[PDB]
DNA sequence: TGGTGGTGGTGGTGGTGGTGGTGGTGG
């Protein structure tokens, strides 16, 4: 917890050393050293804090990761691969992003994504129709405008040179991966 | 060939030897391998199973919604198990059960034993430390929802514990699964009912603690309430449908229906002449049930209490009927 | 953070403060030649290219352009977002869109002024 | 009659939990 992490921050200066597990359980108000050792293991998994041998190796952020592709017009193949990461704020987009995709194809032209470009989504799976979305089915995303009723939904093109993709839900599997909030564009 | 006949037989002894007598055998001479079944309370229940009752040294798992009834289901099943002189437990994760009315159901219980374990670690560690010593025939675990991991009982609530005691179950069906076999000993997992939140298509209920116990288990029943019935204006029981989702002893997805009398348990004579009407051992003379020639009763209560009072037909009917099916 | 630029009034550079929006902490490597600053715009003349309205264009600033090339420049002191085609002592800025037409100014009467390169595109509008 | 001098890392485990009611019509 930050608190925690604050403890050791002022401890060792104060004191020189970093406290032990008992001093930070005691002060957490509980009979436990596992109290500290989850909070100090959290935080190491956070990248904050090094462990070795059972003991902190140090105290010693590289922004939204790029994770994988995305497709305008036909489905294209899913598979997450963190290739790289970029330094821009979560807090630009209105939604906070999470992670950032690559878009190929030319089926979004009208509201302004294009080939090659970066794509922030946010993830979850709670929308509505007429929303921007990111779409699972069958292993293959696309990103379109949704459009659900019945058993059927409907993924509808932003460009006149494209035809909506339907897909029945009695024979494909769909889940939705996430909401566009923006985009970054470098080329 | 005859190189091949020997060079099968020193590996055969070279395994025999390395690991034990017994290491390996034809499959259809292994009498380990065969299936044994006890009787799970309700007859009906037995004729949808195949085998004829529940297997032993395998797993079990029992799940459905709220006041369905699956602790009595499991308390009678207990119940005949000590009336052939096999020994029982109990852990009651749940801290939820009434001594008296286990008493009422038809168990002994003064030689049941009880754990009430204080983290889902323990309850396992007792279930593998009882598989072990190959004296208890049956052991039953009250709910899964509550086998809470250590870490969690130490925390604080609102703390992300992302995934902790499905890896936790994992481990012990991977550690239990030996041991159970090897003690031939039956071990019935009760388990609740969630809802998966942003489903698209399909039935969005689930059951908790992962996916481990959907493969490591041999039979799953799912258990219903459907109606009341009625003494008179007051509810005495209730109408109980149980199906077979999982089956790897004989055909699945079968039905079976009975009721609960709140206080008694089953009625098993109510069973016997539903099962003896649709195997036309018993006449139904339009609302008047009839037997042999003779007219029984107005309704089904009637036939069951005229059945009770003559054990006669009962014992004629019940030694017929467990023949056909 | 980088400063952003709004709104720009006549008679003052584009990074004066009243034109400053806030800061936004958008590392400058990012882009080809390193970004010195945003701007706002209204990207209706630029839409075949993917500039919308309400859009931010990253420039970095240098008064040195080439032909074919996509620049922030002012003409009556007014800021614009325009490509850049020269004919020697006539240039001319040209539109990315369908109903817009070019703007062939004479700099005798008003001179065209450069002030930074496109380097990339940023946006947070609605969907 | 008298002893020298250290090599080289290996492999991931597991899923959670549903929320909320609109709007009268004809002699
Ligand atoms: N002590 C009791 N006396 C009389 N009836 C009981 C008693 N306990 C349970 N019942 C009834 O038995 C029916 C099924 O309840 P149980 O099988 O005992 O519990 P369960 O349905 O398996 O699980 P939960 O705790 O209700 S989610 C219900 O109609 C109960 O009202
Ligand atoms: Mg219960």
């Amino acid at each position: 917890q930050q608190e925690v992490f604050d403890l050791i921050r002022d401890h060792i200066s104060q004191t020189g050393m970093p406290p032990t597990r008992a001093e930070i359980a005691q002060r957490l108000g509980f009979r436990s050293p596992n109290a500290a050792e989850e909070h100090l293991k959290a935080l190491a998994r956070k990248g904050v804090i090094e462990i070795v041998s059972g003991a902190s190796r140090g105290i010693r952020e590289e922004g939204l990761p790029l994770v994988g592709r995305v497709a305008a017009g036909e489905p294209l193949l899913a598979q997450q691969h963190i290739e790289g990461h970029y330094q821009v704020d979560p807090s630009l987009f209105k939604p906070n992003a999470d992670f950032l995709l690559r878009v190929s194809g030319m089926s979004m032209k009208d509201i302004g994504i294009m080939d090659g470009d970066l794509l922030a989504v946010h993830k979850t799976q709670d929308v509505r129709n007429g929303q921007v979305v990111v779409a699972r089915i069958d292993d293959e995303v696309t990103v379109a405008r949704l459009k659900k009723q019945g058993n059927k939904v409907e993924l509808l093109p932003e460009n006149s040179e494209f035809k909506p993709i339907v897909v029945d839900l009695r024979q494909q599997s769909f889940t939705i991966e996430g909401l566009a909030v923006g985009v970054i564009r470098n080329g | 060939d005859e190189n091949k006949q020997k060079a099968l037989a020193a590996a055969l002894g070279q395994i025999e030897k390395q690991f034990g007598k017994g290491s390996i055998m034809r499959l259809g001479e292994d009498r380990s391998m065969d299936v044994e079944t006890i009787s799970t309370g309700s007859l009906s229940l037995d004729i949808a199973l195949g085998a004829g009752g529940l297997p032993m040294g395998r797993i079990v798992e029992i799940y459905g919604p709220e006041s369905s009834g699956k602790t009595t289901l499991t308390l009678q099943v207990i119940a005949a198990a000590q009336r052939e002189g096999k020994t029982c437990a109990f852990i009651d994760a749940e801290h939820a059960l009434d001594p008296i009315y286990a008493r009422k159901l038809g168990v002994d219980i003064d030689n049941l034993l009880c754990s009430q374990p204080d983290t889902g670690e323990q309850a396992l560690e007792i279930c593998d430390a009882l598989a072990r010593s190959g004296a208890v025939d049956v052991i039953v675990v009250d709910s899964v929802a509550a086998l809470t991991p250590k870490a969690e009982i130490e925390g604080e609530i609102g703390d992300s514990h992302m995934g902790l005691a499905a890896r936790m179950m994992s481990q012990a069906m991977r550690k239990l699964a030996g041991n159970l076999k090897q003690s031939n000993t039956l071990l019935i997992f009760i388990n609740q009912i969630r809802m998966k939140i942003g489903v698209m298509f399909g039935n969005p209920e689930t059951t908790t603690g992962g996916n481990a116990l959907k493969f490591y288990a041999s039979v799953r029943l799912d258990i219903r309430r459907i109606g009341a019935v009625k003494e008179g204006e007051n509810v005495v029981g209730s109408e109980t449908r149980v199906k077979v989702v999982k089956n790897k002893i004989a055909a699945p997805f079968k039905q079976a229906e009975f009721q609960i009398l709140y206080g008694e348990g089953i009625n098993f004579y109510g069973e016997l002449v539903d099962l003896g009407v649709k195997e036309k051992l018993i006449e139904k003379a339009g609302a008047w049930y009839s037997y042999k020639g003779e007219k029984i009763g107005q309704g089904k209560a009637n036939a069951t209490a005229w059945l009770k009072d003559n054990p006669e037909t009962a014992k004629e009917i019940e030694k017929k009927v467990r023949e056909l099916l």
